[PDB]
DNA sequence: TTTGGGAATCTTATAAGTTCTGTATGA
DNA sequence: CATACAGAACTTATAAGATTCCCAAA
């Protein structure tokens, strides 16, 4: 293995508060809510720990995220679903799904970006006219990563933290090799 | 058979191959591609934003194939379109189609931004002093660029930078004692070129490079040159890039964007104990709320937002 | 015309590097 | 009037839903 352990930047969650929900009312009682309905539909809702935001729709879906860990989005998504509960809504926790995750890490050796999009071109989209990343589509696990000329990965599209790993591991001989 | 909205975008395909002036051969590839393009739900189906940025990348994608070398910058610039709506829809297109599409070619694009640069004759506002060989300027701009390549400064930027900057370098270095008091800005505007935003980050990294190379030979090492007196070695330094540049990594030389003062923070350690399972006490939530005093004073301040 | 099937707009988070604003501080 | 620094656009994944938009069969 490469001793490089990529450290997890976000977390999505979504979970069914199974009741719908008056935002006007929302935003009016609570302290944490933003709601502009002609800019989005959803109450954008705070809360400092676990520091994430929350996206708060009338149908009752909710889509948690900011988390650094699965059970961190878990709680957050928990405690939107209490201040809802709170403001008189008979609100539940139904469906709780992790819908995406990113990671990120550093291989600390610069990367030739034009050379890797020829050696690996089935996988890679590198074009510096619009972004300074090579863009690689790893097809097992399903991973999309950024790899810049620093050395810097970002890891994203995972459903479950083994798939960051996984991609980390696959990537990390195609980058040193 | 063939629809409306194809045909008014196979005659668009057409126009825009005439007006860049593409050999003959460009048009057929392009049509052919914007014919399989429309084979998709999903592009058939575009937006009129969409359908407009789908003629240019049809264009573009023979270009890079022909190693034609059209910018993406160049074809919104001439289609009125937006880059980013362009963006997505090559990206998309290019992934539809099942191409690897050849990237940007430098040298083709160095001899014809470099032939542009209205600097081979004198006029008002190109004094005799400033005119230089389109040859010799050619030649001396390929292998600055060719330099910046190899040492890490063309890898994730925009390349006409690059070549805006070594062009500026190629030209002072011809003819160095009456070069060297005008101006990247000034020496784009006699050109009568765009001066483009990140031409002055090359232009500094290039003389930071030609000063590490300059530092490998013991009788330039001795004048202890800086960015502006390394300007006149500059045909020396080209003469010899391929051992000064082996020399030079032998010896550090890393992108840019690496040779950075490391960041403190103090949220460096990831350590948490949360399970999700936690309890979540009432005053933990309370502090979200309102106060019935905070409703009432927001609901006063609301009922006279209106007239 | 009616319905259906898509893809896009708005918004949220987060890493990464580059490009390019808009503003502000010492002359 | 220099330059210096902040903030945001670009790229990626992902969910939410009203609403628009553009083509298809019926
Ligand atoms: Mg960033
Ligand atoms: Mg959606």
């Amino acid at each position: 293995p490469s001793g490089i352990v990529p450290q997890l930047q976000n977390i999505v969650s979504t979970v069914n508060l199974g009741c719908k929900l008056d935002l006007k009312t929302i935003a009016l009682r609570a302290r944490n809510a933003e709601y502009n309905p002609k800019r989005f539909a959803a109450v954008i809702m705070r809360i400092r720990e676990p520091r994430t935001t929350a996206l708060i729709f009338s149908s009752g879906k909710m889509v948690c995220t900011g988390a650094k860990s699965e059970e961190q989005s878990r709680l957050a998504a928990r405690k939107y679903a209490r201040v809802v509960q709170k403001l008189g809504f008979p609100a539940k926790f139904l469906d709780f799904k992790i819908q995406n995750m990113v990671g990120s890490c550093d291989v600390k050796f610069p990367i030739r970006l034009e050379g890797l999009v020829l050696t690996h071109q089935q996988f890679s989209s590198y074009e510096p006219e619009l972004f300074p990343g090579l863009i690689y589509r790893m097809i097992k696990p399903r991973i999309v990563l950024l790899i810049f000329v620093s050395g810097k990965v970002v890891l994203t599209g995972a459903k479950v933290r083994a798939e960051i790993y996984e991609a980390f591991e696959n990537i990390y001989p195609i980058l040193k090799g | 058979q063939v629809s409306r909205s194809q045909q008014r975008g196979l005659r668009r395909v057409r126009d825009l191959c005439r007006v860049l002036q593409l050999p003959p051969t460009f048009e057929d590839t392009a049509v052919a591609y914007y014919q399989q393009a429309y084979r998709h739900s999903g592009i058939r189906a575009a937006r009129l934003q969409k359908k407009e940025v789908l003629v240019g990348c049809c264009v573009l994608i023979t270009c890079r194939q022909h190693n034609w070398p059209l910018t993406m910058g160049a074809i919104c610039t001439l289609l009125y379109a937006d880059l980013d709506v362009f963006s997505s829809t090559y990206m998309q297109i290019v992934k539809l189609l099942g191409l690897d599409v050849p990237s940007l070619c430098l040298a083709e694009l160095v001899k014809t931004y470099c032939s542009s640069f209205k600097l081979f004759q004198a006029s008002p506002s190109v004094p005799a002093k400033y005119v230089e060989d389109k040859e010799k300027m050619l030649s001396r701009t390929m292998q600055l660029v060719e330099l910046a390549n190899e040492t890490w400064l063309v890898t994730g930027r925009h390349p006409l930078p690059v070549i805006t900057a070594a062009t500026f370098l190629a030209w002072q270095s011809l003819q160095p004692a009456d070069r060297l008091s005008c101006s990247l800005a000034r020496f784009c505007k006699l050109a009568n070129v765009d001066l483009p935003y990140p031409a002055s980050s090359r232009l500094q990294e290039l003389l930071a490079v030609l000063l590490r190379m300059a530092e490998q030979l013991a009788w330039l090492r001795v004048l202890r040159l800086d960015k502006r007196s390394v300007v006149k070695h500059i045909g020396d330094l080209l003469q010899h890039r391929q051992s000064l540049v082996r020399s030079a990594f032998r010896d550090l030389l890393l992108p840019p964007c690496m040779l950075k003062s490391p960041k403190r923070i103090c949220p460096v350690p990831p350590v948490s104990t949360v399970t999700g399972d936690e309890n979540i006490s009432d005053s933990e939530i309370e502090q979200y709320l309102r106060t019935p005093q905070e409703v009432r004073d927001f609901q006063r301040a609301q009922a006279a937002r209106q007239a």
